[PDB]
């Protein structure tokens, strides 16, 4: 099978600006590679076939290149719904194989979240489970640092986290931490507390709860 | 007025059969390639199976005596029939148009086929109380299978609502946490309800979040 | 009288794969061994008969087709095999009883820019019965709504350029094929 | 990729012949009708020409008839314009279109999906000559060259080699009594750049093999 | 033949603002299989013709959805919802039915910009042109609007008439305006006995006339 590789995985632009996008692969495919783009929660969309061939209702700056096992696509001026997942797809041999993908997210300027920190219900408590959520709002760049501190000792290997995509308002991710414990490992300890670290903030942001409280 | 929709995904046992079905609107199956792609969650495209217009069928190799695509002519539909189904096989399946077996050039919406040994169990809702803005949500925790949908105030409220992706935890099963900003001088008199429904558990729940 | 296959190996133009020609041989005693000693032909794969052996039989027909395809395609030209060449350009019969040959014509069928010459069906309702091959150019409709003789949206012309390009790898390249059948 | 390149083309005694080809490039051109369509100097396109895929049927507009021959080498994919018995009103802009469509009904004369650049006949008595080349001399300057006495037509004018493009008028050419033709080419610079710039025009007539650089400056 | 009527034959818009051409038929176009044989196409000013609308209503391949084509029969029309810099040039409606392939005269599609006065420079002829025994005058008005201008030359103080050539460019695909030229030739002998060249430029553009000259 041809193993089609993208480059770079992840890019981040700011709309109006150009896009190269590159698909090589892993040995001759001539000019038979299309191009798709995927936006979150809906079906890919064809924009180019034949390497450079536009397909129907697709924009201008949109265009392809390449010719063997080097390709690329270019976005000449970048337009604020063309951020999304750009797919390639090779035709030429095999079963027809797709690339890992490419997302091109917007850059915007360096937003810091606003941080909060829930402390498990009463009604989850009864079940036998704790669950302390953590919430960064509306921040970027995407990259921050979740810490729990329970006592103070920072903790590790007991919790997930969850990124949203970017929001289309403002370009903003939010994200959630949720330490989970037993009922018996949570009533044990005293002072919850989650620190952030991101470049919006001058030093990390601690937000904390007495349980006893 | 073109159209691509799928139906009959689902959850199912491993080693159970499914099969989708994808009804075309205004261009005919029987006269077209028609594929099958499908996308594991956070995961690239595979392409699947196809038909000829003239009746040659192929498969993936990983899909190979477990699979096969076919077509009813008087209900212009494509369809799926999957047996022996693994794991692995958890994917959102797309049918396309398949111009000449080369490139996908129109895509349905997609159906979602969950393969796993786990039950449909509902989730437990709880809420993450409010502590100028203010936030405050609901937990939405063991529930399968994917997908949950979350509202606030039966739909009344969207503006700064967050919802974030499903995390499978080791228990395997799916929790998420969906929450919104609102004003703090609010919190007393406004009341705030987050309405999750789980149609795969054919489940519904409605909790007040308050301080 | 030799058999002419000189004309047909050695042909100024082959057809494309659509348009096939064909060549029926009469009345004539041919020479098989200047084939099998030839260092060009790639593939020589025969069916009901021992390529040597081929100047030690007599047939009251032989018929000789000839067009281009790519050789990733080659492999189609076999009996009982699926594709867009087998089924729907030129398909061999399962009972086949003859010879096949290939050899790399990148040097006379492509060119920088894309030689657009050759051409292969790419729409058919149905499958094609083994040597039985139409030459229309009626475009295919693909939707409910009828073309009305006229290329557009789900109405495509129902043949395509293989537009070969002299850099690609082998598989892409242009191969000439000739098909003897004994009869 | 499809491209299409007319060639042939130039001074044709009155009552004399000539032959145009169209090279067509990145498409299956066997299987498309084609046109030649013509564009008098200072008027309206008319359709002169039209010949289906692998030749067989061809049409005539009426002002051609009996004078001009459309034909096609589908071999080596060009198209021809055989021009006999030519008169001034035949003087134009000639250029090749490709048929849009391939069905029954899109019919070979008609929608037309990709033009040439074309190529300009002229039917004439004249002799060809080479122009000569005068530099129109200087906080915005103007400076140009004027490109004077020739024939035929067309001429080009560049300058800096192309690097000068913003900011550059080349005007169309007048007949002057004499039979020749005269232009000029102008651009706008920056006036306090005129001590350290350089501006050169590069004059190219190709229908006599002249090219001619003159640098511009203030006298 | 089928006669293709146009209207108008110059057609002036201001940006952003929609246009409407008119194509009328001698004989309906309306083919037996449903689609109206109506073409439209465009030349941009320098450039070959351009396919905009087919079969009446169909865009071309990389055409605008601001581009626009109705009717049926005998009645159609083009649209440009929003016109812009770049659409100026000349629109052909076209038959496709019959084989007299007949063109509309062409719709001049002019931009109408606001009223902009012309920069006026004047150049002596060179020392080259005049050892070979003539002299050429230039006067340059230069990104004007409207194109309408009066250019008059004056040699010490005598207004010329006769010996003058002008050309003016097409309007410009990107600000709209225009560019004129004005030659006015002289053997070397007339030329070296006066000393004083003006060219004098009227325009909508400028309160009063404007005169550039030099002394030879």
């Amino acid at each position: 099978e041809i193993v089609l590789t993208q480059s770079p995985g992840t890019l981040s632009l700011s709309p109006g600006e150009r896009a190269t996008l590159s698909c090589r692969a892993s040995q001759g495919v001539s000019s038979f590679l299309a191009w798709y783009q995927q936006k979150p929660g809906q079906a890919p969309r064809l924009l180019i076939h034949g390497a450079s061939s536009r397909a129907t209702g697709i924009p201008d700056r949109f265009s392809g290149s390449g010719s063997g096992t080097d390709f690329t696509l270019t976005i000449t001026r970048l337009e604020p719904e063309d951020f999304a997942v750009y797919y390639c797809q090779q035709y030429g041999s095999s079963p027809r194989t797709f690339g890992q993908g490419t997302k091109v997210e917007i850059k915007r300027t360096v937003a810091a979240p606003s941080v909060f920190i829930f402390p498990p219900s009463d009604e989850q408590l009864k079940s036998g489970t704790a669950s302390v959520v953590c919430l960064l709002n509306n921040f970027y760049p995407r990259e921050a640092k979740v810490q729990w501190k329970v006592d103070n000792a920072l903790q590790s290997g007991n919790s997930q986290e969850s990124v949203t995509e970017q929001d289309s308002k403002d370009s903003t991710y939010s994200l959630s931490s949720t330490l989970t414990l037993s009922k018996a490992d949570y009533e044990k300890h005293k002072v919850y507390a989650c620190e952030v670290t991101h470049q919006g903030l001058s030093s990390p942001v601690t937000k904390s709860f007495n349980r006893g409280e | 007025e073109v159209q691509l929709v799928e139906s009959g995904g689902g959850l199912i046992q491993p080693g159970g059969s499914l099969r989708l079905s994808c009804a075309a609107s205004e261009f005919i199956v029987s006269r077209n390639y028609m594929s099958w792609v499908r996308q594991a969650p956070g995961k690239g495209l595979e392409w699947v199976s196809v038909i000829y217009s003239g009746g040659s069928t192929y498969y993936a190799d990983s899909v190979k005596g477990r699979f096969t695509i076919s077509r009813d002519n008087s209900k212009n539909t494509l369809n799926l029939q999957m047996n022996s189904l693994r794991a692995e096989d958890t994917a959102v399946y797309y049918c396309a148009r398949d111009y000449g077996d080369y490139y996908f050039d129109y895509w349905g919406q997609g159906t979602l086929v969950t393969v796993s040994s786990a039950s449909t169990k509902g989730p437990s809702v709880f809420p993450l109380a409010p502590s100028g803005t203010a936030a405050l949500g609901c937990l939405v925790k063991d529930y399968f299978p994917e997908p949950v949908t979350v509202s606030w105030n039966s739909g009344a409220l969207t503006s700064g609502v967050h919802t974030f992706p499903a995390v499978l935890q080791s228990s395997g099963l799916y929790s998420l946490s969906s929450v919104v900003t609102v004003p703090s001088s609010s919190l007393g008199t406004q009341t705030y309800i987050c309405n999750v429904n789980h149609k795969p558990s054919n489940t519904k729940v409605d909790k007040k979040v308050e301080p | 009288n030799l058999c002419p296959f000189g004309e047909v190996f050695n042909a100024t133009r082959f057809a494309s794969v659509y348009a096939w020609n064909r060549k029926r041989i009469s009345n004539c005693v041919a020479d098989y061994s200047v084939l099998y000693n030839s260092a060009s032909f790639s593939t020589f794969k025969c069916y009901g008969v021992s390529p040597t052996k081929l100047n030690d039989l007599c047939f009251t027909n032989v018929y000789a087709d000839s067009f281009v395809i790519r050789g990733d395609e080659v492999r189609q030209i076999a009996p009982g095999q699926t594709g867009k060449i087998a089924d729907y350009n030129y398909k061999l019969p399962d009972d086949f009883t003859g010879c096949v040959i290939a050899w790399n014509s990148n040097n006379l069928d492509s060119k920088v820019g894309g030689n657009y010459n050759y051409l292969y069906r790419l729409f058919r309702k149905s499958n094609l019965k083994p040597f039985e091959r139409d030459i229309s150019t009626e475009i295919y409709q693909a939707g409910s709504t009828p073309c009305n003789g006229v290329e557009g949206f789900n109405c495509y012309f129902p043949l395509q350029s293989y537009g070969f390009q002299p850099t690609n790898g082998v598989g892409y390249q242009p191969y000439r094929v000739v098909v003897l059948s004994f009869e």
